């Protein structure tokens, strides 16, 4: 995770053809320079990732998410709430655990009626 | 054999200490009358703090 | 490793370098407003009056305006050590040593006001050709003595001064120093030989 | 009697210092490990900055001649790990251990 | 209160081999050109740099300093009236002057120089200090050691508090001059003619040890052997500077044989390698008994110098002066010899005492010490207490400065 | 512009809100 | 620290003004070789005669 500063793609001959993606994200701790597979192209563009906006990558799947502008490019006199987000504290490149507690009834509730039938219910 | 290893070193530290050659018993200093700092005692400090904004 | 790093001028030639404090460190254009909005006060290159100088010369400085006039910070570090002066009559009364000329005492005393006291800096500007050779001891003892004379003929009392003591330290002292490598190497052998005496010791008590 | 040749006679109305035997003595500008005073001015401890939010590594605050305050900053050859180091292998193992104990004094800015 | 003021006050650092002169506050001397000048039988001078590498008919190459004293009065004028006029270009009568001096400089030069001061050049402040104290403040210690070699003496001299102790000042003779002396007695050994730059109009690129094949410059005027001298001493130095080094111990003949050569190619294009004699000869600054001058002499080697300067002062302030070696001077620069040194002195000081050689083995920080030290005294608040006055050297005459600076 | 209405302020000192 | 006592950083600043005598001086060279405390009365040795 980090502000996008960077969108670059690599192009190369084939053995316009690109053979990678190098974003590069910046957080209060630094900058890093990452050299993704070529194919995050379509995730960029339908997130709509700019220069400047905070994003959050996943080493598993490679999709990208958008979070909105980094809060040192609001003004106080744009209107925005979601937009706009602080720039991420702490290293771009992240190792998160998370510990949650269940019962087996809460997964026998769960999985009896998942959350138009929807509306319905 | 300890033993007379024991005695000897007593006695060669015995007259180590006679000569005063023994650092282990040095004299202490006595206490100098004190005062405050001198101009020239602010003035090596200024001049401290100076050479080391220099480098 | 090292839990703090202590040094006086810098710790190592592979020092990074010292951060200083500046605006526009972001940017010039973010801090536009901030730094239109407000205006410069005006430096001078003025003359000052420093009352520590008895003559009154005027030296000049980069000040602001407002400062002009103000008395000089830095006079207020001008403080000498304290050193009691006597008169002719007040020597010839209690000062007197048939060991000590006075011509001799005054020289002492000018010294002694010129170096604040620092005894090594007076031994070694001592006039050792006009007067007698003068040890600092001798220094020490005839301004002690004669400082706790004048003392106690005004007016509280001040720790009196053992020559004796300080000449057999740095007696002491030398003797330590001028030994040769030879004998200093005997000595920290006595000192481990006797460390493992009685680290053999204390492990039989232990034992025990 | 052997001690009688040099041998330490109080006189009244006088105090006296004792010599440093257990370590050499030092400059006040070196660390007591190194038999020095360590006195605080000339100490070097980490620190951490508001911008970047990284730690710097170890650093002292300095006056400078117009009053700009400035941060000395020391090498160390855990330069790395300190950059890396904020919140609180082998080394870093170390490191954190001694951190986590407060072993090490790791100054953090605040609002007065 | 404060950090400290800037009266803008001068700083002059005038040496046997290059006159360093600045303002006060700067971190390095701002000129520094051959205190050697040109003379032209008052007689007209040639000072800088510019001038002195011209040859000119009848002019002679002098310096107004002897044995670290100034003793040619009119040379050292023309050196301030040059210095003020083309590097400071600002008038003498506006800016305090702050001067170095020799830890050995008489009662009477120091008079006739303030005299020289305030009566020719009307400056409105003066103030001189050692040179030792200057190095010691450009440290930021208080005390410590002083082991100045220069060109003309390689001096220790101890400081207490900012006080030179003049009764623990030892000197040597042997300093860059003896070195040059050195290198010119190997070269005339070696038959190799020492051709100055100035001479060679062309040259054309030769096999190691092969004759020089040079062109000598047309129309060349007569010159002074002084001048011709000067110039081999330059080249010479530049010799010292690039080949020689400081053996890491004592010197042997087959370790140093051992150790790779140094290419070295002169002006007139010959080359050679100086295989170990480079080092032999900064060996005599640590071993003179081992000199062809005079293996029988009395001179003490720079570590016999030290540890004997520290031997005279006061047992109780050894250990400061131990635990504060300051090295300085230009011929300190050679390869190694700090560490040479730091070995000896290691191996001769008391265990029981800190030895510490303080890390400056740089250029602008060994040459420049003293000018570095007396702007960091000049640019102190404290310090503007110091000044002398022209008001107080009216009024106390040229005495005033026995009293006022000590 | 703010500079084109109003004066700049010395610093250290209270704004006052002065025109030009 | 583990305490929860507070420990402000210290500032290298230029030398303050004595407002006071207080400002005792110290010999720094002495200090090399003598600790800066006195002695206390309880080791030390008995007056001479
Ligand atoms: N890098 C270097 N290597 C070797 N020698 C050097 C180097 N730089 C300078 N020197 C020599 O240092 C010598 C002394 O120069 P320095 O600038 O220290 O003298 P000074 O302090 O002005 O004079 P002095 O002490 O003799 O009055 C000169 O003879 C010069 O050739
Ligand atoms: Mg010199």
């Amino acid at each position: 995770e980090g502000e996008v500063t960077e969108l670059t793609p690599c192009e190369t001959e084939n053995p316009k053809t690109i053979s990678h993606v190098i974003i590069g994200l910046k957080t209060a701790k630094g900058t890093k320079q990452l050299k993704l597979d070529p194919s995050i192209f379509e995730s960029l563009q339908k997130e709509r990732v700019e220069a400047g906006d905070v994003i959050y990558i996943e080493a598993n799947s490679g999709a990208v998410k958008r979070q909105g502008r980094c809060d040192t490019y609001a003004t106080e006199f744009d209107l925005e709430a979601e937009e706009y987000v602080p720039l991420p504290k702490g290293d771009v490149h992240k190792k998160k655990e998370i510990i949650q507690d269940v019962t087996l009834h809460d997964l026998d509730v769960a999985n009896a009626r998942p959350q138009i039938l929807s509306m319905m219910g | 054999e300890q033993i007379t290893l024991e005695n000897q070193v007593h006695q060669r530290i015995a007259e180590l200490r006679k000569a005063g050659l023994w650092s282990q018993r040095r004299l202490p200093k006595l206490q100098e009358a004190p005062r405050p700092k001198s101009h020239w005692d602010y003035l090596l400090e200024e001049m401290q703090w100076m050479a080391t904004d220099f480098a | 490793m090292h839990r703090e790093v202590y040094a006086l001028l810098y710790s190592d030639k592979k020092d990074a370098p010292p951060l200083l404090p500046s605006d526009t460190g972001q940017g010039y254009r973010t801090v536009k407003a901030k730094l239109g909005s407000k205006k410069v006060r005006p430096w001078k290159w003025m003359p000052f009056t420093n009352p520590a100088r008895k003559d009154g010369a005027m030296f000049f400085h980069w000040r602001r305006a407002a400062e002009e006039g103000k008395d000089y910070p830095f006079a207020r570090f001008n403080k000498t050590v304290q050193v009691p002066v006597y008169s002719e009559q007040e020597y010839q009364l209690y000062l007197h040593d048939d060991a000590w000329t006075k011509a001799e005492t005054d020289h002492l005393f000018d010294l002694s006001r010129r170096f604040d006291l620092r005894f090594v800096v007076i031994h070694d500007r001592y006039d050792h050709q006009q007067f007698k050779k003068r040890s600092v001891e001798d220094l020490k003892e005839r301004y002690y003595h004669i400082c706790a004379k004048l003392a106690n003929v005004r007016a509280l009392k001040i720790p009196v001064f053992d020559a004796g003591h300080e000449r057999r330290r740095k007696e002491q002292l030398e003797r330590l120093y001028n030994r040769t490598p030879e004998q200093v190497a005997e000595e920290e052998y006595l000192l481990q030989e006797l460390r493992k005496i009685e680290a053999r010791k204390k492990e039989r008590e232990k034992r025990s | 009697d052997p001690d009688g040749p040099f041998a330490f006679r109080r006189k009244a109305g006088c105090q006296y210092y004792a010599p440093h035997l257990d370590q050499t003595g030092n400059w006040p500008w070196t660390s007591p490990k190194d038999g020095g005073l360590g006195d605080v001015r000339y100490r070097y401890c980490l620190t951490t900055l508001t911008v970047p939010q990284r730690c710097i590594g170890f650093a002292r605050r300095r006056v400078g001649r117009g009053g700009r305050v400035l941060l000395d900053r020391a090498h160390s050859d855990y330069d790395s790990v300190f950059h890396h180091l904020d919140l609180e292998s082998k080394d870093l193992s170390q490191i954190l251990v001694n951190i986590k104990s407060c072993r090490w004094r790791h100054f953090r800015p605040r609002t007065p | 209160v404060y950090g400290g003021d800037e009266v803008g006050a001068l700083v002059f650092d005038i040496g046997s081999y290059t006159v360093r002169a600045g303002y006060a506050g700067e971190d390095c001397p701002k000129v520094d050109f051959p205190t050697a000048i040109g003379m032209v039988v008052g007689p007209t001078y040639y000072i800088d740099t510019n001038a002195l590498r011209v040859p000119r008919e009848n002019m002679e190459a002098i310096s107004p300093l002897k044995n670290g004293m100034v003793e040619d009065w009119d040379s050292f004028q023309a050196i301030l009236d040059h210095t003020y006029k083309m590097h400071v270009k600002s008038e003498a009568s506006l800016h305090p002057v702050l001067m170095s001096e020799a830890p050995w400089n008489t009662r009477a030069k120091r008079e006739k120089l303030t005299e020289l001061m305030f009566e020719h050049y009307n400056i409105p402040a003066f103030f001189l200090c050692k040179t030792a104290v200057l190095t010691a403040f450009a440290n930021g210690r208080s005390t410590g050691l002083i082991l100045d070699s220069g060109a003309t003496h390689t001096t220790a001299i101890p400081v207490h508090d900012g006080y030179v102790l003049q009764q623990g000042i030892v000197k040597s003779p042997l300093a860059g001059d003896f070195i040059t002396m050195q290198c010119r007695e190997l070269f005339q050994e070696m038959n190799i003619e020492l051709v100055p730059p100035y001479m060679i109009a062309s040259k054309e690129a030769v096999r190691e040890g092969s004759p020089a094949n040079w062109k000598r410059k047309e129309k060349l005027p007569q010159v002074t052997r002084s001048w011709h001298n000067y110039m081999c001493n330059c080249v010479i130095q530049d010799f010292q500077a690039s080949v020689l080094q400081v053996s890491d111990s004592t010197y042997d003949e087959q370790v140093a044989a051992q150790m790779p050569t140094v290419h070295y190619e002169f002006p007139n294009g010959y080359n050679c390698d100086f295989g170990a004699e480079r080092l032999k000869i900064p060996e005599g600054l640590f071993d003179p008994s081992n000199v062809k001058g005079l293996s029988g002499n009395t001179m003490l080697g720079v570590s016999h110098v030290v540890t004997t300067s520290v031997g005279m002062c006061d047992i109780d302030i050894r250990p400061g002066l131990y635990g504060s070696v300051i090295v300085a001077g230009g011929n300190t620069l050679i390869q190694s010899f700090t560490d040479r040194l730091n070995r000896e002195l290691s191996q001769k000081t008391p265990p029981s005492m800190r030895l510490k050689l303080i890390a400056n083995n740089t250029t602008v920080e060994r040459r420049f010490s003293s000018w570095i030290g007396g702007s960091i005294l000049a640019s102190l608040g404290t310090f503007q207490q110091m000044w002398i006055s022209k008001q107080e050297y009216e009024e106390g005459g040229k005495q005033c400065v026995e009293r006022k600076c000590p | 512009k703010a500079s084109r209405l109003f004066q700049p302020v010395q610093y250290g000192q209270k704004p006052e809100g002065r025109t030009v | 620290d583990v305490d929860g006592q507070t420990e402000v950083m210290p500032l290298w600043t230029p030398p303050t003004p004595p407002q006071d005598d207080s400002d005792i001086y110290l010999d720094s060279v002495m200090c090399l070789m003598y600790e800066a405390t006195p002695i206390p009365e309880a080791k030390l040795p008995p007056v001479y005669v």
